[PDB]
């Protein structure tokens, strides 16, 4: 036995005896003989605090000749060239060497283990680590990095061996890795990458399944460097099984609530095309999620091939087995901060105590990611201490910011310089409750607005809100020669969104407005019937004031994959602007909207679009205001001609053209898409060639101008702009620069079947919104 | 380490302290740990990874913070400040949201999430059960009293919203759970009377009438027994 009275460790510099003695598993008035010789040596070598400790015994004052760990206090950082210093500065900063972090050297070695083979992971294969050891200050350490790298690893033959069933260059084609050429120096899209690698073979397997090859044995693969270690050479070995006829899938188990015809149904399957195992993780994926939606998430199921050869075929039996429905006892959610715990609530589907149906919890997901608010989310599926039936449903949630003031400026062919300035809010520090103002102005349009909306008004929801806004226009400006008037429109409008379904939401809208509009030095013929009907004459010029209460109808769906760089999917809706009547100038139109896409090839995409629209007149007034009515021709409409040069051509004083417009538009658009293989997939740069024609028609025919008709033909049926069925044929390609810093679309067009009459317009650029 | 000039302890603490008052952080760190590399032996270094944590409140990152004061448990766990990283924890992990562009005086605060809520009410639990007697005894209190209040009106709000739909079948769990271990709140008289309504509204004659009785026994007087209840807005 022995009494401890304060046991002195000799040997430190800052260990603070008091703090041993608390970390020591003995204290003043203990017996040790021989217990922690080694476990206080593990305590202290864990939590970081020494490495080096003499544990000794004599006269009650323990000589602890101790080394006190080096300490980093600033980290050197060189060499890294393709990764940025701050980056391998914070990823090794998770690995510890924090302010002075009681430095090892295992964790040294650790360290650059992880850095180099991370690397050599990279096209960096002959690095010559030198981490630079150096003794500052009484315990300071700096770590020098110096990597080595090497050129690049570039490949120069890409072979299989058995390589009889497909040719090497398709196999190529298909894969995601060339080889050397002159569309790859730039960008160097000829790295070699493990995961890269990992996702290239794992793409022709699946590429050998779907085409019909089975079990696809790859034998191995063998990566070879050269001398200096500077280029690379690939080599694989593999074996295939032929071809088969797939026809016999059967599935069975136990179907509780269920019936067994619907899985039969949905289980979409015939002899021919003799199998398709995408079609084969499809079908696993619908059973899950409907088999699974009857409130059963822990469907096992399981699939065993059963091969009969001779024939040559395989049959796929099912055999399914479900249990223990799963309902729902509570639904938390986490990370919902800067927001309110309805706004999410208000959104996902499956409500509580109910049956879990995987069907509603996707829909769910898609809803709340639809909403903006947040980056990512996931549906976690935790069960509880009552495991029979009762699972929880944590929420986890990415948060952000959704107001801003946006300050934007773009570039279009013809008038120039636009604007675009304002503030926008989707969550006024309370629930959504968005509101915005936004003005935007050329050189011949202006328009303010203030708008304040609310999705949910009722406990569904509504789309409720307020807005006034400042429209104003006049494009009696430079060179372009627009039919001169100022028309400036302002006032509020009840705007009332109502979901019909999950899916779509349509939206009516009633607006009383207030208008005044007027013209400059002599009009065309147009303009004075209008004045000296409607409108209101001063001397050579002509003016108007009132008002234009309107409504607006509209229901739009978009089901694309991604806003920018389109894939299947299709943008469609109709809108109308019917103006109520009540006030002056009655008058409405009807649209349309109809851009299907098609994916008709990896690399070639198409699209079928169009729009078709009436404007028609009704009530008093008998003929279409001016500035209410369509200009045809431009970039959006016919990728051709001039904008608001489709219609007519009439002759004003000092000879100016103007155009009118017609009631009835409609288009059709269709092009071949196709990215540059230049440097590499990049995204920047999008090609395309259209082959459209257009529409515009009057009804009328006009004869009476100013002394001077502008067509060939004296009595020019004006029914139509052409012959029957208007239209205009042109062509051209178009290529556009989508950086960050908006579209610049170049057309460049060649018209077809050129009347006389028609402005042409061969290139086109805009650059921006300009909306 | 551009300047590193020789300096008095004193005289750094002077002009750390007035950079705090003009909101200079950056450098006092960088000032605080040059004196900690220099002269380990000193307080200055606790005070220092205190105030760089209260810079840290009012900046946005907490880990270093926290990382510095679970290292400082580890180093020095007899400190007498102690209670007051305690309380600076409370204070980092509560997150005030010092912030004038969005500042809202009415600010609710039970939107911000129940982790960052509850794990304050276990801090301050573990707070008011190491030191019974600190510097801080009633605010510490206060603060707990108020966000468990906030956790309540949290778990008041979502079973108001789940009343707006129809769920009876779910707020009568959601009720439970508020009556049998959300007590001493303010939203008690409330909840009951939703209990009450989606009883009535779920054909259960027996247990309204038992439900109402422990309503004219627990609450004689409260404008919810007149008036029926009716979700608000």
């Amino acid at each position: 036995d022995f009494t401890i009275q304060d046991i002195r460790v000799e040997g430190l510099q800052r260990t603070e005896p008091s703090t041993v003695f608390n970390y020591l598993p003995v204290k003043v008035g203990d017996t040790y003989n021989d217990t922690h010789g080694s476990a206080i040596i593990k305590s202290l070598y864990a939590t970081g605090f020494f490495d080096d400790v003499r544990v000794e015994t004599a006269d009650g004052q323990l000589l602890l000749t101790v080394i006190e760990r080096p300490t980093i206090g600033s980290l050197n950082i060189t060499g890294a060239k393709m990764l940025q210093n701050d980056a391998i500065k914070k990823n090794l900063e998770s690995f510890g060497l924090a302010q002075s972090q009681y430095f090892n050297q295992a964790t040294l070695n650790q360290a650059v283990a992880g850095l180099k083979e991370e690397y050599l992971g990279r096209g960096k294969l002959n690095i010559q680590i030198t981490p630079k050891v150096t003794k500052l200050a009484r315990n300071r350490v700096d770590i020098d990095i110096t990597i080595d790298e090497g050129k690049s690893a570039k490949i120069t033959d890409i072979e299989f061996e058995g390589n009889q069933v497909y040719s090497d260059r398709k196999l190529m084609r298909q894969m995601s890795l060339t080889e050397g050429g002159i569309w790859t120096w730039l960008t160097r899209s000829d790295r070699f990458d493990r995961q890269k690698f990992a996702q290239d073979m794992e793409k022709v397997t699946d590429f050998y399944q779907n085409n019909g090859y089975f079990d696809f044995r790859i034998l191995d693969t063998d990566i070879q460097t050269n001398e200096d270690k500077t280029r690379q050479t690939i080599k694989i070995t593999v074996h295939e099984g032929g071809r088969f006829r797939w026809g016999k899938v059967s599935i069975e188990g136990d179907t509780n609530e269920v019936p067994k015809a619907e899985l039969e149904k949905l289980l979409t399957m015939k002899p021919g095309k003799w199998y398709e195992r995408q079609q084969m993780t499809a079908v696993l994926g619908e059973i899950q999620n409907r088999m699974g939606s009857a409130g059963y998430a822990y469907s096992e199921i399981s699939v065993q091939p059963l091969p009969n050869a001779g024939t040559k075929t395989v049959d796929f039996v099912l055999h399914i087995e479900p249990g223990r429905k799963i309902y729902v006892n509570e639904i938390h959610i986490t990370g919902n901060n800067k927001t309110r715990d309805e706004v999410v609530r208000r959104e996902l589907r499956q409500m509580e105590s109910a049956p879990y149906d995987t069907s509603k919890l996707q829909r769910s997901k898609e809803r709340v990611e639809l909403l903006g608010y947040f980056d990512n989310v996931q549906f976690d599926a935790v069960p509880l201490a009552g495991t029979p039936d009762k699972v929880d449903l944590n929420m986890s949630l990415t948060e952000r910011s959704t107001g801003s003031l946006d300050l934007s400026a773009g570039w279009v062919q013809d008038t120039g310089l636009v604007m675009s300035a304002g503030v926008s809010q989707d969550n006024l520090f309370g629930t959504g409750k968005s509101a915005a103002l936004r003005a935007s102005r050329s050189k011949t349009t202006l328009n303010g607005s203030l708008s304040f909306t609310d999705p949910y008004f009722t406990a569904d929801g509504v789309s409720l809100g307020y807005d006034i806004y400042g429209k104003a226009f006049d494009p009696r400006k430079a060179s372009t020669s627009v039919k001169q008037y100022k028309t400036t429109t302002a006032g509020g409008g009840v705007r009332m969104g109502i979901p019909v379904t999950e899916y779509d939401r349509v939206n009516f809208g009633l607006a009383a407005e207030h208008l005044t509009v007027n013209t400059y030095n002599k009009a065309p013929k147009r303009y004075a019937d209008f004045i000296r009907k409607y409108g209101k004459t001063d001397g050579a010029d002509g003016s108007f004031k009132g008002l234009l209460y309107k409504g607006t109808v509209g229901w739009g769906r978009n089901k694309t994959d991604s806003a920018s760089w389109p894939t299947r999917g299709y943008l469609t809706g109709v809108n109308a602007e019917i103006a109520l009547p009540g006030s002056k100038l009655q008058y409405y139109s009807a649209t349309h909207n109809q851009t299907w896409f098609f994916p008709l090839s990896k690399t070639f995409t198409l699209m079928l679009g169009g729009e078709v629209g009436i404007a028609g007149g009704y009530g008093r007034t008998k003929e279409i205001p001016f500035f209410e009515n369509f200009y045809g021709g431009g970039l959006g409409s016919v990728r051709g001609y001039e904008s608001g040069t489709l219609g007519p051509k009439v002759y004003d004083e000092y000879g100016e053209k103007i155009s009118y417009g017609g009631n009835k538009k409609a288009n059709v658009s269709a092009e071949l898409l196709f990215p540059m293989p230049g440097a590499k997939d990049a995204r920047t740069v999008r090609l395309s060639l259209f082959a459209d024609a257009g529409s515009v028609w009057d009804g009328r025919t006009y004869t009476a101008a100013e002394n001077g008709n502008n067509k060939s033909v004296y009595s020019e049926n004006a029914h139509k702009s052409t012959f029957t069925n208007e239209l205009r044929y042109s062509a051209g390609g178009a290529v556009t620069w989508l950086s960050p810093l908006g579209p610049m679309k170049f057309s460049y067009a060649y018209p077809l079947k050129k009347k006389p009459e028609d402005e042409i317009q061969r290139f086109q650029f805009q650059l921006g919104t300009t909306f | 380490a551009q300047i590193t000039q020789d300096w008095s302890v004193e005289k750094l603490y002077a002009e750390a302290q007035d950079e705090l008052n003009s909101s200079n952080y950056t450098r006092a760190v960088k000032l605080y740990e040059i004196l900690e590399s220099r002269f380990p032996t000193s307080r200055h270094a606790r005070q220092s990874q205190l105030d760089t944590a209260y810079a840290y409140y009012k900046d946005d990152e907490k880990d270093k913070a926290l990382a510095a004061i679970e290292r400082f448990r580890r180093l020095h766990p007899q400190h007498p400040n102690m209670d007051y990283a305690l309380y600076l924890r409370g204070l980092v992990l509560f997150n005030e949201d010092q912030s004038f562009l969005n500042k809202l005086a009415s600010q609710d605060w039970s939107d911000r999430d129940p982790k960052a809520n509850r794990e304050a009410y276990q801090a301050f639990a573990e707070l008011v059960q190491r030191f019974p007697n600190s510097k801080y005894a009633a605010d510490a209190t206060a603060r707990m009293v108020k966000l468990v209040d906030a956790l309540g009106g949290n778990e008041m709000s979502v079973a108001r919203y789940y009343m707006k739909r129809g769920a009876y079948i779910a707020a009568a769990n959601r009720a439970k759970k508020i009556i049998g271990s959300y007590q001493n709140t303010r939203y008690v008289e409330e909840s009951l009377a939703i209990l009450e309504l989606a009883y009535k509204k779920l054909d259960k004659p027996q247990l309204a009438a038992d439900t109402r009785r422990v309503l004219e026994t627990n609450f004689p007087k409260s404008p919810f027994l007149t008036h029926a209840w009716q979700p608000d807005d």
